[PDB]
């Protein structure tokens, strides 16, 4: 209900800290291009259903907008605008030549079918075809979207434009112009941020104790990366509980027994709950799981020197304040989870060139980009006695404000 | 068929103790076929056991011998297997949570396609079963690899088919027609809240089950103050 | 009370009477395109102001959308959508190859300057340039908008498209591709409606006892046109009351140079009877002074054999039903005030052809079009045993519904 | 099997008579742009079927190609090319600013369904979208095509091009930009040709005896037009037989009892077979029915002074030779049945202008065009002692050859 | 015998082995676009000649089609379609973002003049300009076509599109946007294939007893490259017979300036053993003299541990099966001769980027690409227990089939 207001508040605070006037905030608080469309879709039963779609473009001064499309019944204009602004912030943090964009459709994919989903995706692409393209707006997947939906959208756009346009949409399969590293991008970015934070704090990664809350794809890849780097993972968690071993957890065996959903717990063995998993003795803590897990009660009980928010908003304002008081280095999600956006940008670059890179090239480029962003944010937060979250917000808004001023919009 | 006794003596104790609740003084009530009251089709089926010619085993003590691994998808060429035979989903537990069920439904992957069949009837149970068969065959021809038999979207006019009967009939039909190995069966029924129910469904063909109504009952109990443990842990 | 909801309701009943499924109403109740934009404008003081703009497109099945733009501070999304639906209804009634369109900007031109207005119009065109054009969306003027603004918009679009695009926007001056008859369009339309209604009835235009609640601009024009052949009985609602009460006497031609700003025609101190006179045994009635003058209480009091609406919402549903029961002809405003839209369509046709017509050609084509529309509405109303307002609504929605069904959207 | 060879032969003969060199024939014998495409269509059962589509464009020197699309299982490249050349001949005869085009799809609409037909039409439009448009190629309907299919194609093209394109395809419904007179066009053209031939031969239309073989829409409209003009229809035919009355046939009553398929015969009443209907005593004979009806045996028995080939190829070479020997004026089909093409051209003009004419305007314009074409052909065939068929072929090829020479292609 | 039917058969068996439905074969057996055009060309004598041209596009699911053009009088629709399918197979094998394309013109450049060839190429480009471009179809050279023709085509397309389009066509000179390594592409590709095959096997490149049936252009180049490290045993089929028979002896570098037109390298009167020598215990074999040199009779006679095909159809199915049974490695020609396509792809990438690489970069990228393709083919062949030719065919068709399925065409 207040997501847009909160985003506006953080934008205002960042602009005030940077010293920009109020006209910049007036321009950047709301997107300058919001489109609402009605999509008629023929269903399997033969009836026709009218779906509602939204597409918001926060800014285009830096470059073409970059956004995602989510198929949820609770989507709203306010949510779409707020997430477009957040995407702009992420792009500015990573220093991409992108703006912020966000798409949404009011639907229930659980009740929808394969052919109905294809028809809905095509209809949405048609409705927004007038303001999107490889040079205007680049969509990607979000909740209840995947490579098949991206491929359907790409086919729709090519069928409209009379020529193939792989760069119009990212998140595609490899055969259609996808990029390697699309699955381990977030985990690799989190690993890079963890390594940089450890270097800054003097903690040696070799033998460092890491706890990961969440063993999905991101959690599994992150645990594998720490194990390869030499850090010891002393705790993992899944939907059924967690495990604890100060001397190591045998990540190889855990991954071998890992199923599709990421379950690794045994049946007749007691498990460790997340509440006391977060309180374990470790140097690095990584919540990549459900949000609102760190609060006042557990902030003092947390024993981690570094906390990295792999998931979205796993920490509250009070928890951040307490961690800052306790001198615990917090890595915000807006920075940690930018690996997916970076890999989508690499996919766009590959589509533009016609040349597709390899896993090693993607790895090294992502490493350099994330390291530069992390170092810039850390230097900003050291020069100004503020938090990394505020520093990241300022870094995100600076590029957009400067581009708008240079182009003369304000 | 839920009851206050059923809830307070099977669902809450399961959460509290991590095991099926114990009892004493074995059944003195009549069989389902003899009871005047209407009974579920589950109560007409009795679990068998190993008496002689084969012994039982202790799963807890010999967990290294057991396996709950389940495969979802279409089997590859058994005689000449290569890669594609393992291009499927695997689960550690046949019981599916709501989020897992939604993810499976929304996979969308062309190689891994899903189709939902509403196992409901009004007057002709044979007709309902035959429409379910035709829908399954059509989905298989289209390339679907998951069949989701749902009792949802039921009202006074449409009553849900007994899930055990539906699963068994579909399993037998696909086995006869040589198509069972190309698909897997997910059940989304409210008449699934007991170990006997889950075991019967699995043994008669169900690959996975989703007790949405039991989850909803747990959520209601949590919301109304009782069962302080959270919904996810429950 | 809600204008949008009232429009959806009238569309619903018209479609139900026509015998169409509910999916047609679901499609036509809400426009399929709603673009919201933010326009930065540099004011004369060196500051920058962000203006909000809306553009609604309702249905493109019949053809390109045609819509006016209004510069008012009270514009809203709901109002814009409702006006787009009403424009679609008018276009369907007149049988134009157009759809429903509308636009608006939240601004106060009374406060804005000439250069500021030019910049605002140019920015609006730049913002909506992607979804407008001679083949997609044709803007036109509305309240607080005029030919200068239309010319600025035309220049901006021509600069964007690298070639002259006179047909993109209507309402232009003659030098830039304007059309004759723009000023007298509405008055002429009501005159043809009155003449056709009289011809359909047994009344002639010689005596033509005419009651008018206008005497301002349109009322004065229609009274003057009637005076050539018909007569007058009483004039009401001249911004001061029943200042005119000939009661069976005519009025000398006084349309040379006169306005209501100072007196009305001769002197403000002349005898005044009262605010509302009405009544009297007349044969033609033209009520246009305020919204909803006719109500249940005075529905049976009027003694006019023919009533022609010239304002927006001058009569209620109960009054319309009472008049229909009494067998008094009632010409809806949606049909009476379509002359401006027809003339804009003629201007668009002239721009497309490159050939510009004369006043006589414009007049004769307008006569043909409005006569055909009136005859169709009257015949369908007689066949269905319904009121003229409902008949007009059904005639308007029939074209859109049939086009959508043919194209396969429903 | 030899349709293309026959068309090539007539083109060669016409060019030889006109005196053009052999390079003109080499250019005009085959189309310069033939496209073969494969259309995947998803069927109701869920399977996918690959259909084969052809699109041929004979010439474009005069202007955009004009053609038709037919949904038949026996379509072939040779047939498509030959019919494109024939369409070019028709356009040249009528003096249209068009070329020749022809589309075809290998399918069986009888076994296909409504949704399958829609999908196939959309797929064909997509496959040929790269070489067609309002300025390149204008399709129309043919065997197993109608206004619904044309509307589907138009929707497809607009959905591709991001703006409505009514002029891309003709034969549309009125609501989507169709033209009046689309049903009576062929009959009206036949009537015009009959009147001109009677004027040339000195036969007075008043009281002239007319026999019509075929009572479909064309036959019924033609009979009505003759009755209105004053000529007496002494014979009509349908699928079950024919009637004969030298004093008149009561065309009003016959049309009143006419069903959808055009049957007017009684049940327990003996009828007149077509073989002896063609031999009836009359001044005007009009076969608008199945082909190969006039041969050597019945050529001498035919008693008609004027014969107009309303249908396609109802006369053979031997029959034409015998009629020429007997001094019977033969009006070829390529000229008589050009009313549909002319009305499609009028629809294209209306789409271009944005202004849609009326029945009277269409009637008069068609009258002038057909009269001019008939007079030109008659004067050519009188100046050169040849047949009207050869004169029409020469008139058709002259414009195309001159345009190619002027543009420098030869 | 039919090349098209043979191609359809190999596609069918590859798809069957991969385990795909029959609709995939139905889609991929015939190209989805076949444009036939007539080009008028003004010859130097003032006459006009009509040339026939064909352009086939097989599948655009993966990306824009890439195809060569050949100026031969024996070209045909079936040949063009088969070559387009083969090009698609090669692109899939190399993992390029291309589809299958091909073009041809029925002409004799030996008879045509320089200006005539320029005019013909320009006319061909003008004819097919609608369905070609950097994003749709990329032409390249083939037999009787060269960089001058490519440059003329590029100039014509640039004039049509009003801007420079270097990436529309490949094979251009360096000044116009050409790429290095074009000449030695095929020879280099066979060299990398040989080196990778030897590395996979236990053979080293020091001794490397090499038998070659070439010694003309490509054969001489590969022999020279091998001579740096490996040795030679015998050379066969030098256009005159077994003129070279060292039988365990090397050959001095004689690639400075020598050709087979006059003698071979030293003298034509040197001792000649016979036409076919073969046999001998060698470790590398390179047969490229004529089509189908290896047959059932001599399949078991060869004694080479490795065979690398460098010509078109040098081996039959029975011979391939015999070699596979004997466990002799066989590198298919479709993989061996992909260097030219890879270099054309590099040129396209350079045109897109605006940055032009060097010889070293081209060489290293070619090495990486061909090594990856060879490794993938070898691994898949080992896994499926099949031959390298079938493995290559399946690898080629897998990308196309997966792209089509993802896009929803089947």
């Amino acid at each position: 209900l207040d997501v847009l207001k909160s985003t506006q508040t953080v934008i205002h605070k960042a602009l005030e800290k940077l010293g920009y006037p109020e006209e910049v905030y007036e321009l950047l608080k709301e997107p300058m291009r919001l489109l609402t469309v009605k999509i008629p879709v023929r269903m399997d039963d033969g009836s026709v259903k009218i779906f509602t779609g939204y597409r918001a473009q926060h800014n285009d001064s830096v470059g073409p907008t970059k956004g995602g499309i989510r198929f949820h019944p609770n989507v709203t204009e306010k949510e779409v605008k707020a997430l477009s602004i957040w995407m702009s912030l992420k792009c500015g943090i990573i220093d991409l030549p992108y703006g912020g964009g966000k798409g949404g459709i009011v639907c229930d994919p659980r009740d929808m079918s394969f052919r109905e989903l294809e028809r809905l995706s095509r209809g949405y692409v048609r409705a927004i075809s007038q303001i999107v393209g490889p040079t205007k707006d680049v969509p990607a997947p979000d909740v209840f979207t995947n490579s098949q939906i991206m491929a359907w959208m790409m086919d729709e756009y090519s069928r409209i434009d009379e020529f193939n346009s792989p760069g119009f949409i990212t998140g595609k399969p490899l055969v259609l112009g996808g990029s390697h590293g699309r699955e381990s991008a977030t985990a690799k970015g989190v690993t890079i941020c963890i390594k940089e934070a450890a270097k800054k704090r003097g903690i040696d990664i070799k033998g460092a104790r890491v706890v990961v809350q969440g063993f999905g794809n991101a959690g599994s890849y992150l645990a594998k990366f720490m194990h390869d780097a030499g850090a010891k993972v002393v705790g993992i968690s899944d939907a059924y509980g967690g495990l604890y071993d100060p001397e190591g957890l045998d990540i190889d065996y855990l991954l071998d027994r890992r199923d599709s959903f990421g379950t690794v717990t045994k049946l007749f063995n007691d498990t460790i709950t997340n509440q006391e998993l977060l309180e374990l003795d470790c140097d690095i803590l990584v919540p990549a799981a459900i949000e609102n897990q760190i609060t006042e009660e557990n902030a003092h009980n947390i024993r981690a020197k570094i906390v990295v928010e792999a998931a979205n908003g796993p920490t509250t304002l009070e928890g951040t304040k307490i961690l800052s008081d306790r001198d615990i280095l917090l890595v915000p999600d807006v920075l940690a989870s930018a690996g997916g956006v970076t890999v989508s940008y690499f996919e766009w670059v590959q589509n533009n060139q016609g040349f597709y890179w390899s896993e090693e090239e993607v790895e090294e480029k992502l490493e350099k980009m994330m390291v530069k962003s992390f170092n810039n944010i850390y230097e900003m937060a050291n020069n100004r006695r503020i938090d990394m979250r505020l520093a990241a917000y300022m870094v995100g808004v600076r590029k957009m404000a400067e581009a708008s001023r240079f182009r003369g919009w304000i | 068929g839920y009851t206050y006794e059923d809830i307070q003596k099977y669902l809450i104790p399961v959460i509290k103790e991590g095991k099926d609740p114990l009892g004493s003084m074995g059944n003195d009530a009549p069989l389902a076929v003899l009871s005047d009251r209407a009974q579920s089709l589950f109560n007409y089926f009795k679990q068998l056991f190993a008496q002689v010619t084969n012994p039982p085993i202790d799963a807890i003590r010999e967990q290294l011998v057991t396996s709950t691994m389940t495969w979802l998808g279409a089997e590859g060429d058994l005689l000449h297997p290569s890669e594609r035979n393992v291009r499927r989903i695997k689960l550690y537990t046949p019981v599916l949570s709501n989020e897992q069920f939604y993810a499976l439904k929304t996979i969308v992957h062309p190689d891994l396609k899903s189709q939902k069949i509403d196992v409901l009837f009004s007057e002709d149970l044979e007709r309902g079963l035959k429409d379910m068969f035709t829908q399954a065959e059509k989905a298989i021809s289209q390339g679907v690899s998951l069949l989701i038999l749902s009792d949802k979207k039921m009202n006074e006019r449409l009553t849900p088919i007994p899930p055990l009967l539906a699963v068994s009939a579909l399993h037998q039909h696909l086995i006869r027609k040589g198509l069972r190995t190309k698909v897997s069966i997910i059940v989304e029924s409210g008449e699934a809240r007991e170990v006997h129910h889950f075991a019967a469904l699995i043994g008669y063909g169900a690959d996975a089950i989703n007790p949405y109504l039991a989850y909803a009952t747990y959520k209601q109990e949590i919301d109304e103050g009782r069962l302080d443990i959270s919904y996810e842990e429950a």
